[PDB]
DNA sequence: CGTACGACGTCAGTCAGTCGGGAGGACTGTCCTCCGG
């Protein structure tokens, strides 16, 4: 039997969203990744919810297919899912009615039967009270049960990248990208979205909605358009798969009807242009598929599938892959035609067979990369380029490496991590290879959580090939970010193969991450050792907040290392960052806002003005007793080196000192901070004088701090003039992300490591208190991972063998919940202490990257504002309320 | 007789000299000499060409629709306006 | 404590600069009459 091509959908924010079949109060699951002790990860907790026709006001039926608008370069949040009866029930997350709201809370939009508008935030049937709704079974293929669901995109363009190859002129390898024009059929801004549904039966549908309005309209037409309804009720259609091609508002309905037994094909058009989008329907052409091979063995069709091709290919003709299985024999036969129109002096043309050894029980097309996955029977997974048909895995062995370029890699799949042994396609649900094609999705009878199984190298002894693997792991995140795709299978892939490296040489898993990072700013044409002018624009990157976090999790096992210590003080810097100068400029325009509107001072709009404007740097002394606290530990760390410059322990303080963005990112913080005070001083508030403790106290703690910002100003200063004159005394490039990224200095510039001792202790010590720097409380920074998650848990729970992935049934029984997996004492983004009102009303939320935990997105209790109030602020926590500092995203803690 | 682009915008005697002129060359921008702009005879003739295929194309309009609607897009600038137009038909 | 002087801040007035209506006027092309072929 075919198996489930659509049960499951990974969204690409990294919700996996798949059809539930057992449980007898539920039929949809939602879930994702999360990380248990910054090492291993599980899968969190299954949200478990129910889809009945009659929510807008009882039995429910089961799901046919799960279709994320994830495709092209759509948002990827408003999930459409079709029952076994023909509905079509649109779920939107993230959003609702009245606020806005985490990624694994859903909301309605409108329920399909007539088509009517009833927003309604559902709820989970955990939480909901036992309801009378029972499980009905609609074995029945109705005229309306939908056979292939498509979404339909804008007129936003994507950019992606193709391929890259060894530049052996160089040594290094190079990556060129390639915009990618829409293609087929995409929606116009005034509509809000569109999609198309076609039915068993041939009627087709299309669901669209005004961006101005919130009735829905839907339109429905049948594709055999005879004068008799006879035959318009009888187009059974076995396949319908629609590919879009390069024609204007064309749609390729590929269909095969068993009752004419031939494959036939049509075309569908469209007009967008507010008047309702015409539907038009063209019959093109019916071929008849071959009876026998050419040594005499008899032919079945087993699939027929159409792949989504663009205009980026030699010929944009879509490739009709129907498979054929010769009986009694492993082969199996792949016929491949094209459409083609007749030309003077359409039609089908055949290009070439191609045999496999083994029977194909699934097949799957990815997206954005042009990979056709054929399931064998024995779970081996074969997956085929478009390009050219030549298997991935062993492309680098039978490539023709003379040329002017060589070693082609598309995909870490090139380099050879091929998959274990998956289990049998009888015992598995449904499987689905991870987009990035690092590991499979398998879904078991028995086993109640999703497993996973990820890609494994043989010869993992052989050390000259790390020079390879590193590259080809780079371009894997290359195309992810073009794709916004979370492409959190991949770090998993990643660790593993590092971590059996570790465990035979430690020195050499070192290096493996070094390269590995090197060549993703080359691929993005980004480089370190650039003027400053770019370095600007490197600080406002996204990437960062997901290449760091690579290291994030990739050098998590190393114990009292600095590799994560570097990337993580340099993250929260960033996060640092967007506080002062995220407010910074949002208080300079409230300085103009009262000179214009001090005209109308008895008006009860300005009286709330007024109390948000005194209020808001109240919020801001919890983040800067942080900020005086961090600098305090690396002027603690000076005099400890000092005494005993051998330890290797503590090097991480030449690198945050090296990094020569957040020398300058520092000073820019202390320029505002001037700035704030000398604006304050210049515009002090003086309608209310209660109000000017905020004030005052912003004046007071910079005063009152153990050592001078001016002093420690010029301290940073100086290391960066001295620190670009040695750029000119030897070139070189290395040295830059071994000051950002290795926190070290390299053995040939050991004399340059002796000037930071020296000069540190006559430059800004002299001006403060040594006794009680040294015996000043900084701990609790939450820098290191070791005081992140509990030490129950800080500690490697399965060998290698068994995966890097954990079940959570194998947790401790303390241990199986996620308010035991972390230090729920700070917070994170404000940088305040959380009291046990806060951490008892469950409005608090943890990352699922790196174990923080923040309540941002909530209104604040009234004892952490100016004054005791009842009235709701929305302060600037509301930034984060689904995306994390890393990048992560942001739950709701359960309880 | 041309004046730069700039004394034209300004609307300020230009010295008109080869390659810039005073001011463009004094408070220092770049002086430049635009083509003349293109527009169509007005001549009786062609007038006439015009106003006699726009009569006919509203007679044949009105062949097809109400008058009230001629007098609609006679006056549209915006050409999903002409067309919404046609498809209420 | 009271008065006087100085300094600062605010308001008004004047000057300059710039967008703009449009005058000046060479010119394009109209649109008559009626020559002379
Ligand atoms: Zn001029
Ligand atoms: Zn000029």
């Amino acid at each position: 039997m075919m198996l489930g091509e659509h049960l499951m959908s990974w969204s690409k924010t990294g919700i996996i969203a798949y059809s539930d079949s057992q449980s007898s109060n539920a039929n949809i699951c939602l879930t994702f990744l999360e990380s248990i002790n910054g090492i291993n990860w599980r899968f969190h907790t299954p949200q478990k919810y129910v889809l009945h026709p009659q929510l807008h006001e009882q039995f429910f039926y089961n799901i046919s297919s799960i279709h994320w608008n994830n495709w092209f370069s759509l948002p990827g949040d408003m999930l459409a899912v079709c029952d076994e009866l023909g509905n079509m029930t649109m779920l939107i997350t993230g959003q609702r009615p009245d606020r806005a709201t985490t990624y694994e809370k859903l909301t309605m939009v409108f329920q399909d039967n007539k088509i009517y508008n009833h927003v309604m935030p559902l709820k989970p049937v955990d939480k909901l009270k036992p309801m009378n709704i029972e499980r009905k079974q609609t074995r029945k293929e109705y005229n309306t049960s939908i056979l292939e669901f498509r979404w339909l995109t804008s007129s936003k363009s994507v950019i992606v990248s193709q391929f890259c190859a060894f530049d052996s002129s160089s040594n290094t390898y190079r990556s060129r990208a390639q915009q990618v024009p829409p293609y087929g059929v995409y929606h116009p801004p005034f509509i809000k979205y569109a999609c198309l549904a076609i039915r068993k039966n041939g009627q087709i549908d299309f669901w669209y909605q005004f961006s101005n309005s919130k009735d829905h309209k839907k339109i429905t037409l049948q594709l055999l358009d005879t004068s008799n309804q006879r035959f318009k009720d009888l187009q059974w259609l076995e396949f319908a798969r629609i590919t879009p091609m390069n024609d204007d508002q064309c749609m390729l309905i590929t269909t095969y009807s068993k009752l004419s037994k031939n494959i036939s094909f049509y075309k569908l058009h469209v007009n967008w242009n507010l008047n309702d989008p015409s539907l038009k329907i063209q019959f093109i052409l019916s071929t008849t598929l071959d009876p026998t091979d050419d040594e005499g063995h008899v032919l079945k069709l087993e699939n027929l599938h159409v792949v989504s091709k663009s205009s980026i290919e030699k010929d944009p003709s879509p490739e009709i892959l129907v498979l054929y299985n010769v009986c009694d024999t492993s082969k199996s036969l792949v016929k491949r035609y094209r459409l083609a129109p007749t030309q003077l002096s359409y039609n089908l043309r055949r290009h070439s067979d191609i045999v496999l050894d083994k029977k194909v029980t699934l097949i799957t097309s990815e997206m954005f990369d042009a990979f056709v996955s054929f399931y064998f029977e024995d779970g081996t997974i074969e997956s085929y380029n478009q390009n050219d048909w030549k298997l991935e895995t062993e492309r680098l062995i039978s490539q023709s490496q003379l040329g002017k370029f060589k070693n082609i890699i598309a995909s870490p799949l090139s380099a050879g991590f091929n998959y274990g042994k998956l289990p049998l396609p009888p015992s598995v649900e449904w499987m689905k290879v991870s987009p990035s094609m690092c590991g499979v999705i398998v879904k078991q009878y028995n086993k109640k959580w999703p497993q996973f199984y990820a890609a494994v190298q043989k010869n993992y002894a052989d050390p000259e090939k790390d020079s390879i693997n590193a590259t080809a792991l780079a371009f894997g995140y290359v195309k992810s970010l073009h794709k916004q795709i979370s492409a959190e299978d991949l770090t998993i892939a990643a660790k593993t193969h590092i971590l059996r490296i570790s465990f035979l040489d430690r020195k050499r898993a070192k290096e493996f991450i070094t390269t590995l990072l090197k060549s993703l700013y080359s691929f993005f044409n980004i480089s370190p050792d650039a003027p400053k002018e770019i370095m600007d624009k490197i600080i406002t990157s996204r990437p960062l907040q997901k290449i760091m976090l690579l290291q994030l999790e990739l050098g998590s096992c190393f114990s009292q290392e600095n590799i994560e210590e570097m990337a993580r003080v340099i993250l929260y810097l960033k996060n640092v960052l967007f506080a002062f100068n995220g407010v910074a400029r949002n208080f300079h325009f409230a300085i103009e806002q009262i000179s214009n509107n001090s005209n109308q001072q008895q008006n009860p709009k300005l009286f709330q003005t007024i109390f948000s404007k005194q209020d808001l740097i109240h919020s801001l002394i919890p983040v800067a007793k942080w900020f005086v606290k961090f600098i305090t530990y690396l002027t603690q760390e000076i005099l400890i080196l000092i005494n005993d410059p051998t330890n290797k322990e503590y090097t991480l303080v030449h690198g945050i000192f090296g990094a020569k963005m957040s020398r300058t990112l520092i000073l820019s913080i202390l320029n505002e901070i001037k700035k704030v005070t000398q604006i304050v001083a210049k515009f002090p508030e003086t309608s209310y004088p209660i109000l000017n403790e905020s004030s005052t106290f912003l004046k007071l703690v910079l005063s009152e701090s153990p050592v001078d910002f001016e002093k420690f100003e010029t301290f940073l200063v100086d290391v960066n003039n001295k620190f670009i004159a040695l750029c000119e005394q030897q070139p070189s490039q290395e040295r830059e992300f071994s000051l950002l990224v290795k926190a070290e200095i390299p053995p040939e510039y050991a004399k340059v490591g002796d000037f930071l001792l020296q000069y540190a202790n006559n430059a800004v010590i002299s001006h403060a208190n040594a006794a009680a720097v040294y015996f000043a409380d900084t701990s609790g920074l939450k820098i290191s991972n070791s005081e992140f998650f509990n030490p129950e848990i800080f500690h490697l729970l399965q060998p290698l063998e068994e995966g890097l992935i954990i079940d959570t049934d194998k947790l401790p029984i303390k241990n199986r919940t996620s308010k035991s997996f972390s230090k729920l004492l700070y917070d994170d983004v404000t940088c305040d202490k959380l009291s046990v009102s806060e951490i008892s009303d469950g409005k608090l939320k943890r990352c699922s990257r790196c174990g923080s935990v923040t309540r941002a997105g909530n209104i604040i209790s009234s004892d952490k504002t100016i004054v005791p109030t009842s009235i709701q602020t929305k302060r600037w926590p509301t930034m984060y309320t689904r995306l994390c500092i890393c990048s992560g995203m942001l739950f709701e803690m359960d309880g | 007789e041309q004046a730069c682009d700039i004394c034209r915008l300004k609307k300020l005697k230009c010295s008109k000299e080869k390659p810039k002129c005073a001011k463009c060359l004094k408070n220092n921008w770049e002086c430049r000499y635009s083509p003349k702009t293109k527009r169509s005879p007005l001549t009786r003739a062609h007038l006439t060409e015009v106003e006699s295929r726009l009569e006919r194309l509203e007679q044949l309009f009105l062949l097809i629709f109400p008058r009230e609607d001629l007098d609609m897009i006679l006056k549209m600038d915006s050409l999903q306006d002409i067309k919404a137009l046609l498809t209420g038909l």
